[PDB]
């Protein structure tokens, strides 16, 4: 599907000859036939669409679960770029020491978008999280946690396609990044239980915290606009960097960010 | 008074190391330091216990050959005889050294170089032949051209070997082996340590003992 | 953060300051103090004080990657499905419902004794 | 030597304070180490100190400041509640940010003064918290209105729409008893170490 | 400290690996590496706290109602877990499934065969867990077996910790109201810590994390590896964990 | 094992009693698995397992809490050749004349043990009863937890009058033959007095040293040394310092009882 990526020759940072294609070119091909196998359609069409329509059903469910796997797995590929660092498979794996090495994030900092441009993004980045480093932090950190089938994402807030706020949020499994797709689907259900029951309080002040925790400032909805995506799952990692290198991973996968495609995807500020 | 040692202690002779220095020093009744040497050349077995060899064949080299020789000569007979007759020995062959009527001991020449003059660099040696063993004998024995005594003792005691010191120190191989014996005429290891680490009352509270124990066995016994 | 004083081996433990997080030690401001003196051995930080900062921002940056683990980790729980009886202000609330509780009979009484 | 044990060693670790374990004036932040036990050496009364502590003592946790006084009894309290307060803070995850501004100390003779927050929180501003119902803009959370509110161990001020009179007025100075809840909008922190909250009533 | 335990036949084990499902270096991922990060990651955590004495499943048990240190649980879990499996998958320390196993298998699944639970076992593992996460054969309190999936770090012993479905996707009606009846009993425990009585005990886990089967089996073919797994596992384990 | 289970039906589920078997049962396989917990204290195995006299270290004894002494206001300047520094507001005891007395003390143990003498351990404080009989168990050897009655070996006949003796081999089977009653009522006084907190009970030291018999004490830094034959510096006050040292002593007589009777069978 991508361009910056191909089966013979690997990016020089991250992967390698192999383990690139065991992390991206077969997960891809499980994927797709798998879809292909639930619905009968053979057009790939948009797949945040496909979710859209699919979503808060139970029966169309499988489905949407496979167009959100391949989808953030699309997003954070294409964020991803060559590196400085050598491969891999000349450097040796990473021991138990891992473990007990302090991370230099919070003291250094590295490939900022202002050394290609991308003044405005970071400027943005700035405000939403105090600093670079900060942000930087916030994610890794974020990253690591998740431990488990999972991506970490930088999203903007949207109220042209406005955007208030930038931040961060971890999604698990097939997880999506848009909130307004899922957003009262667990407060519907209880409902319907409710009904439910009448036609056989605390669960009205469940519903009212439910509603609260929904609803934003002012609008009816909140949704987010995703910029960045970072995988968290072994699939992609364990290949190259063994069970004890996933830190050093996520600190490939940051050096070798392509910020560019990060700015253009940031909408215009209010 | 005494303590533990550290957790990160370890006997700095190995087992592999102590096997060949058992295969190469043993000597017969008229055994050398060439014959050693050669011992030392000609050892088979692990690698690491191979290039110890060398390294102590060639600080050997390294060493005066004379003296040596006349060190061996001392040694079986001294393992041999009584103390107080070893000890006369010692004076004779002393003497000897420094009086070298024979010229056949290069050693003030060789402790100037050394404690005098110099801490570095090894003498260079200006004798190296394969001694008689008369010609040894001379060396480390009297004459009456020379009068030699010790200084009279209070307790003017003469004997073999010594009398207290086999209670208060770890206990020998040859001990171990003499006790496994007379077990057989089963035996196993953890007993054997038993016996020696609470059994024997001079030996109860030794430090290292068990751990000398367990060392022999390795070295020695099998299953 | 509370500290156990209960000693296990002292003799055991065998730690290389070259880094904070020692295995059988946790990370709190003695293992700050331990790297502080370790920089100040080595002569990496010659001086004190900038060996001491170092420390401690050494064991920020572990801090706060610990309290995103535990973060993470809760966030992955509500989303498969774990449920938890009793959440910590939930608890909290509960222990000061019971005082409420005792202390209302109590100063009603009281109010009852200065009327009379 | 024994004396570098010592030194190292966890009664050395603790650092030494007089100040009152009865102290009835305002708390902003934790005065003494906690010290916890295990379940097992609670049972033969071993906290690690100088002497056993009283069986009367079920609690795990404690605190203290001299391990055996004149009075040939440790001064302790047995009470470890500045953990739970932090805990009910984690769970609250409001991160606390200088409303000043400047840097988060953390990035980049001697100065006593706390710096940052005194490690209630190491949390990060930026982040969102995701659940089965969504995205959590509000968070929600249970507190007690005294006349200010009791919100989770931290006292807070509070703002509204409009002030109910139904709940109030019914029960003037006995509104700690009904538990309301809240919308903490932020957390900032001060000079002298006090977390100044901000919530808002839900109803 | 918590350090991983010595397996038997250890030597031949780094050797080759499993005869059948694992192999040298798959192995050697699944437990020699992996097994000891979790133990590490666990001690780190639970370093100078009143965990640092308790074993991993008893750690687990005391932590599965605490909301936060959900971390701890989750090491805790994964270790406990993964030796079950490990021990599962051990070939000695032939053996056949007992017949007493076999009569309480036909009890529970309305008759059917062992051949035909294995594979609505592998079906269920197949759907339900996306991801990592386990499969378990469990038996409750009531004599009968029921197979139970969790989700990365869920425990078959505690429901409310099974993490047994994802409500990041979408799920039934049906899910929603169990999931509401489990609260409604956990509500219904009364205790200050709030957990409830439970006495499932697994008497097959299977490892459905990536760092058993994506070195071998690729990151397809995971249903593939569960069917080698369950065609040949220690039954002798099996039969010594299933009798009250 | 279990023969009074009554088993539930097959149809229906588990009993109360079948439930918590089975439990037991999992317990005892696979409960404790996944992982070892190495370098850690449990309290208990100090008692059931402790060092020999030659194994322990000062880093053992400063775990332990030994090297704790009382108070810088609660000072007998007798004990100060003990003392290493002071700290915290307390007297540290110095831990290597600790480790050296308390061998002297287990070599004196293990050498009435030996004997065949009767060795009794007393200790009042109130956590210290269970590791005290643990230790009178291990030598075949007696325990006092509950008040020292003062006068048990002074006034001997009046207080200790109407308790059965007995009769013992080279070793220790009660060879049950009638005593006579002249026979019965002649004192038996300890061959070994070994208390854990002198300092609570001056008077059975007091009687001891009347009575001629050799004593060991937990001298800790308020306590006078001279009142027993063989200090041991250490800290009284903890429960787990004072097992630490008893079950030392306790395990260095169980060595001595060992041996005598393997000289015995011999
Ligand atoms: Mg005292």
């Amino acid at each position: 599907a991508l361009e910056h990526l191909k089966e013979g020759a690997p990016l020089k940072g991250l992967f390698s000859i192999e383990g690139l294609q065991k992390a991206w070119f077969d997960r891809v091909k499980y994927l797709d036939a798998k879809l292909n196998d639930c619905t009968n359609e053979a057009q790939q069409k948009p797949l945040e669409t496909l979710i859209h329509e699919n979503s808060k059903s139970a029966s169309k469910k499988h489905i949407v679960n496979y167009a959100s796997s391949l989808y953030n797995l699309k997003f954070s590929m294409s964020s991803l770029q060559g590196c400085i660092r050598t491969p891999p498979e000349e450097c040796p794996r990473l021991g138990p020491e891992a473990l007990l090495q302090t991370p230099d994030f919070n003291r250094t900092i590295s490939n900022e978008p202002l050394t290609t441009g991308n003044e405005r993004l970071q400027a943005a980045l700035i405000s939403s999280f105090g600093s670079l480093m900060e942000f930087r932090t916030l994610l890794i950190n974020s990253n690591l946690a998740i431990s488990g089938d999972g991506f970490t994402w930088l999203v903007a807030r949207r109220q042209d396609i406005e955007y208030d706020k930038l931040f961060i949020l971890n999604t698990y499994n097939a997880g999506t990044p848009f909130n307004f797709s899922t957003s009262g689907v667990m407060n519907e259900l209880n409902n319907q239980y409710t009904n439910m029951e009448k036609q056989r309080a605390k669960q009205a002040k469940t519903k009212f915290i439910y509603e609260t925790q929904q609803k934003g400032f002012s609008g009816k909805e909140v949704s987010y606009i995703p910029l960045l995506a970072i995988d968290a799952s072994p699939k992609t990692w364990l290949t190259d960097y063994g069970v004890f290198g996933k830190r050093e991973y996520l600190e490939r996968v940051w050096d070798s960010i392509e910020w560019k495609i990060v700015e253009s995807r940031l909408p215009q500020r209010t | 008074f005494v303590s533990p040692l550290p957790k990160d202690y370890v006997f700095k002779y190995s087992n592999e190391k102590l096997n060949v220095i058992e295969a190469c020093f043993n000597l017969s009744k008229n055994g050398t330091i060439e014959d050693i040497m050669n011992n030392l050349r000609q050892y088979e077995g692990s690698a690491e216990g191979k290039a110890f060899a060398q390294e102590i064949k060639t600080k050997l080299l390294t060493k005066s050959p004379s003296s040596l020789q006349i060190a061996l000569r001392l040694v079986q007979e001294n393992s041999r005889d009584h103390i107080e007759s070893a000890i006369k020995r010692d004076l004779y062959t002393a003497a000897n050294m420094c009086m070298n009527q024979d010229s056949l001991v290069e050693f003030s020449e060789a402790t100037k170089h050394k404690l005098i003059d110099k801490q570095r660099v090894p003498y260079p040696w200006t004798k190296k032949e394969q001694l008689f063993v008369s010609q040894l004998t001379s060396i480390t024995s009297p004459k009456p051209s020379l009068p030699m005594s010790l200084l009279r003792n209070t307790s003017n005691v003469t004997w073999t070997q010594y009398p207290y010191h086999s209670k208060y120190q770890l206990p020998t191989e040859q001990e171990i082996a003499a006790y496994i014996e007379k077990r057989t005429n089963k035996v196993t290891e953890r007993e054997v340590l038993n016996h020696f680490a609470n059994v024997i009352p001079s030996r109860r509270g030794k430090l290292g003992i068990q751990s000398l124990c367990k060392i022999v066995c390795e070295r020695k016994c099998e299953e | 953060r509370p500290k156990i004083l209960v000693e296990n081996e002292i003799g055991d433990e065998n730690y290389d300051w070259s880094h904070m997080l020692q295995i059988g030690r946790p990370l709190d401001g003695e293992s700050v103090i331990q790297r502080t003196m370790y920089l100040i051995k080595t002569k990496q930080y010659g001086d004190m004080v900038e060996a001491y900062d170092h420390a401690r921002y050494e064991f920020y940056a572990l801090r706060m990657q610990e309290e995103t683990e535990q973060q993470v980790a809760l966030e992955e729980a509500e989303m498969f499905g774990s449920l938890f009886g009793v959440s910590a202000i939930e608890h909290g609330i509960q222990k000061e419902q019971e005082v409420l509780d005792v202390w209302e009979k109590k100063v009603v009484e009281e109010t009852e004794l200065m009327a009379a | 030597t024994l004396a570098e044990l010592l030194g190292r060693s966890r009664i050395a670790q603790v650092a030494n304070n007089h100040k009152p374990l009865t102290y009835t004036g305002k708390k902003f932040h934790p005065t003494h180490q906690i010290i916890e036990t295990k379940p097992s050496t609670l049972y033969r009364q071993e906290w690690g100190l100088k002497s056993a502590i009283p069986s009367k003592i079920k609690s795990r946790y404690l605190v203290y400041n001299d391990l055996d006084t004149l009075e040939r009894i440790t001064t302790f309290e047995p009470r470890g509640g500045t953990q739970w307060n932090r805990l009910r803070f984690q769970e609250m995850g409001v991160p606390i940010v200088s409303n000043i501004g400047r840097q988060n100390p953390f990035f980049k003779k001697f100065n006593t003064e706390i710096i940052g927050t005194g490690g209630l929180s190491y949390s990060l501003p930026g982040k969102l918290k995701n659940s089965p119902n969504g995205v959590i803009q509000r968070t929600v959370v249970p507190g007690r209105i005294l006349n200010l509110a009791a919100i989770g161990g931290f006292v807070a001020d509070v703002v509204f729409f409009q002030s109910p009179p139904s709940s109030f007025n019914s029960m003037g100075d006995f509104i700690r008893m009904k538990t309301f809840l809240f919308e903490i909008l932020e957390a900032s922190m001060e000079k002298n170490g006090s977390v100044s909250m901000h919530a808002r009533l839900l109803e | 400290i918590h350090v991983v335990p010595k397996l038997p036949n250890s030597k031949a084990l780094l050797q080759n690996g499993v005869p059948n499902i694992l192999s040298s270096s798959g192995f050697k991922t699944v437990w020699f590496d992996y097994q000891r990060y979790l133990c590490d990651k666990l001690t780190l955590a639970t370093a100078g706290q009143s965990l640092e004495s308790y074993y991993p499943f008893h750690i687990l048990l005391k932590t599965a109602g605490n909301p936060l240190q959900s971390n701890i649980f989750n090491l805790a879990s994964s270790i406990h877990n993964n030796h079950l499996f490990v021990e599962n998958i051990l070939p000695s320390a032939k053996t056949e499934p007992s017949r007493l196993f076999l009569s309480k298998i036909k009890d529970s699944f309305n008759g059917s065969d062992w051949e035909v639970v294995k594979e609505e076992m592998i079906y269920r593992a197949e759907n339900e867990v996306l991801g990592q996460g386990w499969l378990f054969l469990v038996e409750n309190n009531e004599k009968k077996l029921f197979i139970l999936t969790s989700n990365n770090n869920g425990t078959p012993y505690y429901f409310p910790r099974n993490q047994s479905f994802d409500l990041n996707s979408a799920i039934s009606i049906d899910e929603f109201a169990t999931l509401k009846q489990m609260k409604e009993l956990i509500g219904k425990s009364t205790k200050l810590n709030g957990k409830v009585q439970d006495w499932t005990m697994p008497i097959i886990c299977v490892n459905l994390w990536d760092h058993a089967y994506l070195h071998d089996y690729g990151v397809g073919n995971r249903s593939k590896y569960v069917k080698n797994v369950l065609d040949n596992l220690n039954w002798s384990v099996v039969n010594n964990r299933i009798f009250s | 094992p279990y023969p009074n289970l009554i088993p539930s039906a097959n149809d229906k589920p588990y009993s109360s009693q079948e439930l918590f078997l089975r439990q037991l049962n999992h317990s005892m396989r696979t409960a404790k698995l996944g992982a070892t917990i190495s370098k850690v204290y449990y309290p208990h195995k100090d008692i059931f397992y402790p060092p020999l006299p030659e194994n322990i270290t000062v880093e053992s004894l400063m775990s332990a809490g030994v090297h704790l002494g009382q108070s810088t206001s609660l000072w007998r300047s007798s004990t100060q050749s003990y003392i290493y520094g002071e700290y915290k507001g307390i007297h540290i005891i110095d831990l290597n004349q600790t480790l050296s007395y308390l061998k002297r003390a287990a070599k004196v143990v293990e050498g009435v043990s030996e004997s065949g003498g009767i060795i009794l351990f007393l200790g009042t404080r109130q956590g210290q009863k269970r590791g005290l009989e643990e230790a009178a168990k291990k030598t075949h050897g007696y325990y006092v937890s509950t008040r020292w009655i003062p006068g048990t070996l002074t006034n001997s006949t009046e207080i200790s009058g109407i308790w059965e003796k007995q009769e013992i081999d080279s070793n220790d089977n009660p060879t049950e033959r009638a005593l006579s009653p002249n026979e019965t009522s002649k004192q038996v006084k300890p061959d070994l007095l070994v208390v854990l907190n002198p300092t609570e009970n001056r008077n059975a030291l007091l009687e001891a040293i009347k009575s001629r018999v050799p004593t060991i004490a937990i001298i800790d830094t308020d306590s006078e040394p001279s009142l027993v034959t063989y200090p041991i510096p250490g800290n009284d006050d903890s429960l787990r310092s004072v097992n630490f040292l008893l079950g030392v002593l306790a395990r260095a007589g169980q060595r001595g009882l060992q041996n005598r009777l393997a000289r015995n069978n011999e």
